[PDB]
DNA sequence: GCATCCGTGAGTCGAG
DNA sequence: TATAATGGGAGCTGTCACGGATGC
């Protein structure tokens, strides 16, 4: 009947900015997954980040064409795209268009890229295409600042009659699991103890990411301030 | 609330007195209500009249016998561990047949138990049940021999230890041969012995096949009866003198004799059928005029050559048939018994008839009814078919009294026992349960008495029947024996009817068993009924008919380990024989005629019946029983209620208004949930325990006994030893724990003083004596304390002091003292539950609510099953009875749905929609549309083809529910399981099988005397047994350090174990162990064989493991 | 997809490749996810997820007309009782065939994720026998004597039984029970017996020089006597994988050399060699012709088989071989 | 109830002996004064 | 009564 | 499973001669109290009590650990057995 | 019959480690105990035996430290869990056990087709090895994560049953 | 050489 | 310590199974 609870302690565990791991224990009967879970909503969905939503390549009318002169073919190129990762300096900042234009023996990294004031590419040695002898690459990419996942069919935006829609993924963050163990605090038989763990791809580390989504769920209970 | 019945079956006859069995079989042998003039000649009265008259000089007959009141009611029996019984008396006379002097006395006889109203015994204050022994009837059989095809053995078969079988056989050579005690010898001198001559067996038999000159033989027909007879008792009794009456007198004791040989009424009835002669008496031959007359042996031989020969109208019978199998009840085996203990009595008369004053003697000088009482006694606490009663529920009670055992005195030993006695048989159709029966090695010799089922005057299984005459069904009932059963052709009780007339061409009916199509004009009887075949538990399995017989079996063997619960509800799905097992097993109590209740109260009911006189009915409250289980009335009825006869004043321990309750009616969903239910274990909601679903009371009794010694007397007092107040706060002041103080394990319940055993002692108690400066005390403490594991409130406490009125214990003791501790048991983890379609499972993980997975309106299950465990289980009784109950949730209502005949798919369906109704549509007037996670599991559904696309959600979520199957959604996420889960009601017990009664631990204790092993059982608080088999699993993983310390260091070496132990409290690694106590047994054990057993090293130089103690 | 056979091969390969930690941490995992995502993957059972085909109707009028003609047959006396009486049984049991396959048939193609269907197939619960007794006929019915009755139950569990139904199966699941009953008691003297006999044998040394040994054949006579013909995978398998060879074998152009531990994969090589018909007997170090006194040497008996390597010396193969044979022994039927 | 001669209780492993190899080369000097 | 634990 | 028990396994000739090893040098540190062990202070098997880590009570633990770092010594007839008990006795008194 | 062990009814632990099992606290209590006399006068719980074994002797003088101090004396060590019948040497198994409230044993799921034991209230019994040699015969051969495969087939005698296959195979 | 008699055994927990 | 008294009494029965001798 008569409880006394002290504690958690938050524990933080992290390697570079592409992953991390935290702790937070002990936790009362059922607190385990009931922060869990939200945050894991939170964090996949809700985390602001950067994705390449348009592509457009000279000469080629659709996805499924192929590029004359490059050994990779248009779908293999947007993947590729896909895992680019986009950092915005400028919090002011909602959307670039990234121009790349290379020929000859050589391979194409994300270092190849204009770079646009504000605009930082996080992985630069990400390789996108291997052009060979007389083989041209033009291409002008869509990169928009946005939340969670959305496929190339939702968003449907066009800048030009033959630009590609890619499927846009703005979550920075990659995954998100938890698990919750059982601990003791003294003669406390059934406390909680939340485990969490977030990959991201850098532009954001989890530390960062994990704040952001504690911040968000926090303001969303305000939301129950004024009827 | 509103019960609905299905099912279109009428029942003419309901069912008969469930303990009728019990109850008029010890009432007809015991015939204390008969006046001793008008007594038939059966059960104690017909053991009299074998074993009087006893001659030999002076006679003493008897006239009639009397059974006086019990000393003592049947509470105080329980209480006072005493027998529930009556006083025998009978009157004797003595005849001296010079003299003419006649001297007439009653005689006391000692006690016989009387039989309670519900069926059952007290013997020394514990209740006892006497289970019926189905055997071999007596008569004369006819079988194939195994050895010989084309040959038959002859069996005549008297009732157990009325003398010996006897087989008739032809032998290869040709001669007809008679076994009796194990001896082979010709037919032909017996039958010269019964006075039989050539001419007559020569006209008698002569038609058959030649097998009359088997029994053909000059030299046995060259000499008259007494030659003969003298030449039989020379090959019966091998250097034995052939004196002429002793031949007589071994010859007449053998077969005439009606004292030494018997066959039973059923006997010689169906002897007198097969033979199709008709038999004076109960005797194979007789004693008349001198000579010896044959009752039997002619047309015995007569039936055997006549069934070898081939000829028209003689079969071989079936022995495992219910025509030839018979039942012994409590009646039969209770007179058996007196009848031996008379026997001795009458032995003890004869000798006490020589020795004495041949002048005057009283029939009391010449009776000792010592051997009488003692075998009575006998009978009752050492017999076989005398078992413990099961008082765990009413079921319990009840099925026990209908149990039926092929073992037993006179039955059979286990591995004498093949498939066949084992098996069903086509008779036991209506009469023996084919569903009711033990796991494992009891299997088949262990039955349950049909519902309809009853055992006649003779012994036999008699089940009812329907007379069909012209296609039209009468209302009148008739009950056949298998026997007479054959005979018929007996339609089935589900086919259609208009009216009193068969409604189909085609009727599906039994001839011998066999099954088949018959016209209405060929029907010449009916099933009454399709509870007929079951047992009263199997009958309380609804949808019974969808459920795999081998589940069946579980279901209905579990529901007699039901624990009465506080709470306990009726099933939501009944059979409809729920209220008639409350009302036979004498759980409820009754109005016994129109009146009005005058008092209520929790301890009593008055009651103002329309005679006007004022009957009080006490309430059994939290009464312990044998299984401690409590078990309590409590009243159901108000003051100033009117109520008719046979309404229900007070309910009894696990029923509800009636209403058999063996467990609770919860809310399940069928999913795997997190690897917790896996393997049948079971997950339930915190909730259950919240509002004490699931709660029992069991009550345990605690007994110590201060007795006098030649060391100076025990006795309880609240002075005890080197013990604070604290050890005695709350003991009173003579030293006995005080009602309503909560006792836990080390607790003291009664303290009490021993003086100790002389004492010498060792120069480090003198020497701390010495320092401490005080005297050893005179005492010591042997008190009585809370048991490991165990504990509660004690709410009842018994003293009984020698030289206290109406108090005489056993001769030393002192005192005696008892100490009732009550305790409250909430379900938790590791306690067995089980529904009655066989799924049982022990409760694994206990969820809090917010964890429980629930359904949109926010309602959380109570309890979540795997799905897994039904395919391979086969039992879909459970899934229609989830359904069923998932219908009466939302409807508020109960069903009936008898075994059989009940509830359809497409009427649940009908229920389920008008739930649905109740479940959906009140949330459209509330202002809510569907869920959005409503609507992605109709996706999954609609790609499960459960839905048809296109309609709309409240369609699709009507059709998912019409198959019972509702949107979930998981706790912890809030997120819904991706398909649609089957939730509904199901009636689910707790049984008696609970991990606080189990769970045991040992770290050391006592050990057993010439073994020096630990003791097994937890109240000896010992260890676990580690047997061959542990001993093999040890050897295959080569750990031979393991297997040698469990050998030496944890048991059985003194030194070692001892060593061991010190080792360990001190922190060091425990020492080489060394030889084993058992070992030395062994060797010494073999000493005592005159064995030598020589321990020896390499060298071949004796070893001595004794250390030289046990040399000169 | 993952069921019971793929998930024992990889706990199996995982073990070889990976050792025994992280194939617990394999195993581990799996039971993890395994649960997890059973719990809300939505299976359950409802009355309507045993499904009976409609199928299964066709097939018995179709027997009810044979039938007919069979008692035709028997009413001009073209056919004896116990010849229509067998004719019969014949009819039922592929019937029975018939209407399994149904209720598979429609399964596999109209509801592939029916819960029945899931648990059989991927080998968590039940049988096609168990399955076919809930959506199609429960089948023909045993009497006491083992007799069969020339009516089957046509009732399935999900339709329900009726009372002559049940009684006639209650003989069968009774002879059933006991026969579960008295089987164990044996199994266990047996287990027990053999126990006794190789008690003493355990691993006394490394080698024990022998040159015998015995030759474990690939293939077996045929019951046509046409010609021989190869062994099931599994009785090969159980005479071969962990023995050492006692002899040089070359097959497919590869060499296995004489004291070699048989990986399972040597042993398919040999079935291959033996399908490409270079090898019908393989030379193998046995426990029958090992010289070792009070026991065997580790070459003779080569793997031990929870370790997947070769047995340590000082391990008890008496014990392990008497376990073996009589843990089985009460599922004998 | 003896060391079953199996497993660890078999003459070919049970005679081994373990030593760390500080004591090692310890006992390895007093074998070397002598 | 033994096997699985009906009785 | 044991931390490492595949190349255990791979040290032995005999899966029980691991086991003998194992236990007489747990026997040994249990013996000297710890004075013995050939593990750093780092590599020290950790318990973690209410107060904080402190070194691991089960002897069987640092056998093992022990014997995974090939400081340990293993075989027939190394010493006399004597010896290398007041030798183990000159170098860590108990 | 042997000292130093004791019996429950099992329940399955999905939590556990393939080399753990849930041991009931009072049921470690009474098998370590002498262990755990000499760890409670190690620590300032009792002045010495005696006086620790009078203090356990009553459940109502029994504190939380000394659960603690069993947690600290169990520490790497094993148990030996066996099922009736045994059939074969995987009949007994190793286990770290792992203190829990309630009078249940926790057995791993991966375990009980070795045992032939499911959760419809078949029991366990709990067996204490004491010496180091015995402790270390344990966990080294007898450990259940030490056996994943039938010593009779060579096929794997833990492997996904039940539930497992039915969350993989969907 | 075959027919027949006798003596011995018949699965583990757990509680009684 | 004295009439004479002089061969007992229950048996209880639905396994099998080899296997090992013993007997015909
Ligand atoms: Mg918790
Ligand atoms: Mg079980
Ligand atoms: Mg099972
Ligand atoms: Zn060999």
């Amino acid at each position: 009947l008569d409880s006394k609870l002290k504690a958690p302690v938050f524990t933080v565990r992290t390697q570079g900015r592409e992953y991390g791991e935290f702790v937070l224990e002990p936790l009362e009967r059922g607190f385990g997954v009931t922060l869990g879970n939200p945050l894991r909503r939170i964090l996949l969905s809700s985390i602001p980040g950067t994705a390449v939503t348009s592509v457009y390549i000279e000469d080629v009318l659709h996805e499924f064409s192929t590029i004359p002169g490059v050994k990779e073919d248009v779908v293999e190129i947007i993947l590729n795209l896909k895992e680019l990762v986009v950092r915005f300096l400028n919090p002011s900042l909602q959307t670039v268009t990234l121009l790349l234009k290379a020929e000859g023996p050589k391979e194409v990294k994300a270092r190849d890229f204009l770079p646009v004031a504000d605009v930082e590419i996080m992985n630069p040695d990400l390789h996108i295409a291997t052009l060979e002898e007389g083989g041209r690459l033009n291409m002008e990419v869509r990169v928009d600042r946005g939340v969670g996942y959305v496929p190339a069919e939702k968003h449907g935006i066009k800048d030009r009659i033959n630009a590609i829609p890619v499927d846009a993924v703005f979550s920075p963050v990659r995954r998100v699991a938890f698990q919750v163990e059982d601990t003791r605090l003294g003669q406390r038989t059934d406390l909680d103890k939340l485990t969490l763990r977030i990959w991201t791809d850098g532009s954001v580390t989890p530390l960062e990411a994990l704040n952001q989504a504690v911040e968000i769920l926090r303001e969303h209970l305000t939301y129950f301030s004024n009827p | 609330m509103e019960i609905k019945r299905f099912g279109r079956i009428r029942e003419v006859i309901p069912l008969p007195p469930l303990t009728e069995i019990q109850v008029e079989s010890y009432r007809r042998a015991l015939q204390a209500d008969v006046p001793p003039e008008k007594r038939e000649n059966v059960g104690i009265q017909a053991a009299f009249r074998e074993t009087f008259p006893i001659e030999e000089g002076l006679v003493l007959d008897f006239l009639e016998y009397r059974l006086g009141e019990p000393p003592f009611p049947q509470d105080e029996c329980r209480e006072k561990d005493l027998t529930y019984q009556a006083p025998l008396y009978a009157r004797l006379q003595l005849i001296h047949k010079d003299t003419g002097l006649i001297k007439e006395d009653e005689v006391f006889l000692g006690h016989i138990p009387l039989m309670t109203e519900d069926g059952s015994f007290i013997i020394n204050g514990a209740d006892r049940v006497i289970v019926s022994q189905i055997h071999r009837s007596p008569g004369v059989y006819f079988t194939p021999d195994p050895a010989r095809p084309g040959r038959y053995i002859a069996s005549i078969i008297p009732l157990p230890k009325r003398g010996p079988w006897i087989d008739l056989e032809v032998e290869p050579n040709g001669v007809v041969s008679m076994k009796v005690n194990k001896r082979k010898f010709p037919l032909v001198l017996l039958l010269r012995v019964l006075g039989y001559d050539q001419e007559t067996l020569a006209r008698e038999l002569g038609a058959y096949g030649e097998l009359v000159q088997g029994l053909m033989d000059e030299s046995v027909f060259a000499m008259r009866p007494e030659e003969a007879l003298i030449r039989l008792f020379t090959l019966l009794r091998p250097g034995d003198p052939p004196k002429r009456d002793k031949a007589v007198a071994y010859v007449y004791g053998l077969i005439a004799d009606p004292r030494r040989y018997d066959l039973g009424e059923a006997g010689r009835y169906k002897a007198e059928e097969k033979l199709g002669i008709r038999l004076s008496g109960r005797t194979l031959a007789r004693f008349e005029d001198g000579e010896f007359k044959d009752e039997v042996f002619l047309p015995t031989l007569r039936y055997l050559f006549a069934l070898t020969a081939g000829v028209p109208g003689h079969e071989v019978d079936d022995i495992d048939h219910l025509g030839n199998r018979r039942i012994r009840t409590v009646g039969e085996l209770m007179t058996d018994q007196f009848r031996v203990g008379l026997a001795r009595l009458a032995r003890g008369v004869r000798e006490r008839m020589l020795m004495g004053s041949e002048d005057s003697l009283t029939p009391a000088k010449l009776v000792n009814s010592r051997p009488l009482e003692a075998a009575i006694r006998e009978f009752f606490s050492r017999s076989q078919l005398s078992q413990f009663k099961d008082e765990t529920n009413p079921l319990s009670s009840l099925r026990h009294k209908r149990r039926i055992s092929a073992l037993g005195p006179g039955g059979l030993t286990r591995e004498r026992a093949g498939f066949d006695v084992r098996d069903v048989h086509r008779t036991h159709y209506g009469r023996i349960c084919p569903v009711e029966t033990p796991e494992g090695a009891n299997i088949g010799l262990i039955t349950s008495l049909a519902a309809y089922a009853r055992v006649d005057e003779l012994g036999f299984i008699r089940t009812p029947y329907r007379r069909v005459v012209g296609g039209v069904v009468t209302d009148e009932v008739v009950y056949m024996t298998a026997t007479e059963e054959d005979r018929y052709t007996i339609a089935q009780a589900n086919t259609p009817l208009e009216g009193n007339r068969i409604a189909a061409e085609r009727v599906v009916a039994r001839r011998k068993g066999e099954p088949v199509i018959v016209s209405p004009e060929e029907v010449e009887f009916m099933d009454v009924s399709p509870k007929q075949v079951f047992s009263v538990n199997t009958n309380l399995i609804p949808f019974l008919e969808h459920d795999d017989a081998n589940r069946a079996l579980m279901g209905s063997n579990m529901q007699t380990q039901a624990v009465p619960l506080i709470r306990a509800q009726a099933p939501v799905v009944m059979t409809g024989l729920e209220e008639r097992v409350v009302r036979d097993s004498l759980a409820a109590l009754y109005a016994e005629e129109d009146g009005e209740v005058a008092k209520v109260d929790g301890n009593r009911i008055v009651v103002r019946y329309e005679d006007g006189r004022l009957v009080e009915y006490p309430l059994r409250r939290f009464y312990r029983s044998n299984q401690g289980t409590a078990l309590d009335q409590r009243p159901r009825v108000v003051v100033g209620q009117r109520v008719r006869k046979g309404d229900l004043l007070a309910d009894g321990p696990a029923s509800e208004n009636g209403f058999l309750a063996l467990g609770q009616n919860v809310l399940v969903a069928i999913m795997p949930f997190d690897g917790y239910n896996f393997e049948d274990a079971i997950v339930i909601s915190e909730e259950l325990l919240k509002r004490d679903f699931y709660t029992s009371i069991h009550i345990e009794r605690y007994e110590i006994e201060a007795r006098d010694t030649k060391l100076g007397p025990e006795r309880i007092t609240r002075d005890i030893p080197h013990l604070s107040e604290a050890a005695l706060r709350d003991l009173d002041e003579e030293g006995v724990v005080r009602i309503g103080a909560e006792v836990k394990p080390g607790d003291i319940l009664v303290g009490r003083t021993s003086f100790k055993g002389e004492s010498e002692p060792t120069p480090e108690e003198r020497l701390l004596r010495s320092i401490f400066g005080e005297k050893a005390r005179d005492v010591k403490d042997t008190s009585l304390r809370v048991p490991p594991g165990e504990g509660g409130i004690v709410v009842r406490t018994v003293r009984l002091r020698r030289g206290d009125p109406g108090v005489e214990l056993k001769p030393g003791v002192r005192e005696v003292v008892r100490v009732y501790v009550a305790q409250k048991r909430k379900l938790q983890v590791g306690d067995k539950l089980a529904n009655r379609h066989g799924n049982k499972g022990v409760v694994a993980k206990i969820l809090p609510v917010e964890d429980m997975p629930h359904l949109p309106d926010g309602t959380p299950v109570d309890v979540i099953l795997n799905p897994l465990g039904v395919p391979s289980r086969m039992n879909l009784g459970q899934i229609l009875e989830t359904h069923l109950g998932l219908a009466g949730y939302f409807l508020g209502q109960r069903y009936i749905s008898p075994i059989f005949d009940g509830a359809k798919e497409p009427e649940i369906k009908e229920l389920l929609a008008q739930a649905f109704e109740v479940y959906f549509g009140k949330r459209k007037g509330e202002g809510f549309g569907v869920d959005k996670r409503e609507v992605e599991v109709l996706r999954r559904a609609e790609k499960l083809g459960l839905v048809t696309p296109g309609k709309t959600p409240e369609e699709q979520l009507k059709e998912l529910f019409l198959q019972g199957k509702v949107v979930l959604y998981d706790g912890r996420t809030g997120e819904p399981i991706e398909g649609p889960i089957v939730v509904g009601q199901m009636f689910i017990m707790k049984l008696y099988h609970m991990v606080e009664d189990k769970m045991h631990a040992r770290s050391t204790g006592p050990y057993s005397l010439i073994t020096q092993q630990p003791l097994g059982g937890k109240a000896q608080f010992g260890g676990q047994r580690f047997g061959e088999m542990e001993v093999w699993a040890l050897e295959a993983y080569g750990a031979a350090h393991t297997l040698q310390e469990m050998l030496t260091l944890k048991s059985d070496d003194i030194e070692g174990r001892n060593a061991a132990y010190e080792a360990i409290i001190k922190g060091e690694d425990v020492p080489e162990p060394s030889v084993p106590e058992s070992f030395r047994v062994l060797v010494k054990e073999l000493q005592a064989l005159a064995l030598d057993v020589q321990t020896l090293d390499e060298k071949d130089n004796p070893v001595d493991i004794f250390e030289g103690l046990a040399s000169k | 997809p993952q069921e019971k056979n793929s998930l024992k091969d990889l706990v199996y390969q995982a073990f070889l490749r990976l050792g025994m930690e992280k194939t617990a941490r394999l195993l581990d995992a799996l039971k993890y996810y395994g649960f997890t995502f059973s719990t809300t993957s939505g299976i359950t059972i409802g009355i309507d997820d045993a499904v009976i085909p409609e199928e299964k109707k066709q097939y018995l009028e179709e027997a009810d007309r044979k039938l007919l003609q069979i008692e035709q047959a028997y009413e001009m006396g073209f056919l004896t009782d116990r010849e229509r009486y067998d004719q019969i049984l014949q009819l039922w049991t592929e019937t029975t065939e018939k209407v399994t396959q149904a209720v598979f048939k429609n399964f596999e193609e109209n509801y592939p994720f029916n819960p029945l269907y899931v648990m059989a197939q991927s080998g968590a619960r039940g049988n096609p026998q168990q399955i076919r007794q809930l959506c199609g006929l429960r089948g023909l019915m045993q009497k006491p004597s083992g007799e069969t009755f020339e009516v089957p139950v046509r009732s399935s569990f999900r339709e329900g039984l009726t009372v002559l139904e049940y009684f006639i199966s209650s003989h069968g699941a009774r002879k059933g029970g006991a026969d579960t009953a008295l089987r164990t008691a044996d199994s266990g003297y047996l287990t027990r017996k053999l126990v006794d006999v190789t008690h003493e044998i355990v691993v006394r040394e490394a080698d024990c020089g022998t040159t015998n040994y015995i030759s474990v054949p690939l293939f077996q006579p045929d019951e046509v006597t046409r010609s021989l013909r190869l062994r099931k995978r599994a009785d090969i398998e159980a005479g071969l994988y962990g023995r050492v060879l006692a002899r040089e074998v070359e097959v497919l152009g590869v060499r296995l050399e004489e004291g070699r531990y048989l990986s399972m994969d040597d042993v398919h090589l040999l079935i291959k060699a033996a399908e490409a018909g270079e090898i019908q007997e393989v030379p193998v170090r046995s426990p029958l012709t090992c010289q070792t006194r009070y026991g065997v040497c580790q070459k003779c008996y080569g793997y031990d088989l929870s370790m997947a390597r070769p047995v340590s010396i000082g391990e008890a193969v008496g014990i392990v071989a008497a376990q073996s044979i009589g843990e089985p022994g009460t599922q004998l039927t | 109830g003896r060391l079953i001669p199996a497993g660890t209780g078999s003459d070919f492993v049970r005679f081994t002996q373990v030593v760390d190899q500080k004591t090692l080369k310890a006992i390895e000097e007093a074998r070397k004064e002598a | 009564a033994x096997x699985x634990x009906x009785g | 499973a044991e931390p490492g028990i595949d190349k255990l396994f791979g040290m032995v000739d005999s899966k029980y001669r691991l086991t003998v090893v194992v236990a007489k040098r747990a026997q040994q540190l249990l013996r000297h109290g710890f004075k013995n062990t050939v593990l750093e202070p780092e590599e020290r098997p950790k318990m973690q009590t209410l107060e904080g880590l402190f070194d691991d009570p089960n002897a069987v633990t640092w056998a093992m650990k022990e014997l995974l770092t090939g400081r340990l010594v293993f075989g027939e007839n190394l010493v006399p057995e004597d010896r290398l008990q007041k030798e183990m006795e000159r170098l860590y008194p108990v | 019959r042997v000292d130093y062990s004791g019996r429950s009814v099992i329940v399955v632990g999905p939590q556990l480690k393939l080399h753990q099992c849930g041991l009931p606290k009072r049921m470690a209590l009474e098998l370590f105990k002498p262990f755990l006399l000499k760890k409670m006068e190690e620590k300032g719980i009792a002045p010495n035996v005696k006086a620790a074994r009078r203090m356990l002797e009553r459940q109502r003088d029994i504190k939380d430290e000394v659960w603690d101090a069993l947690e600290e004396v169990i520490h790497g060590k094993v148990v030996l869990l066996n099922r009736a019948p045994t059939l074969h040497r995987l009949g007994i198994q190793a286990f770290q056990p792992v203190l829990v409230e309630g009078q249940s044993i926790q057995l791993h799921p991966l375990v009980c087709e070795a045992f032939n034991a499911d959760f419809d209230g078949d029991q366990m019994a709990v067996h204490v090895p004491l010496s180091s040699f015995a402790q270390a015969e344990a966990r080294i051969q007898m450990l259940s994560a030490h056996n994943l495969l039938s010593p009779a087939s060579g096929e794997p005698l833990a492997k996904p049953s039940r539930d497992i296959i039915l969350g993989l195979y969907y």
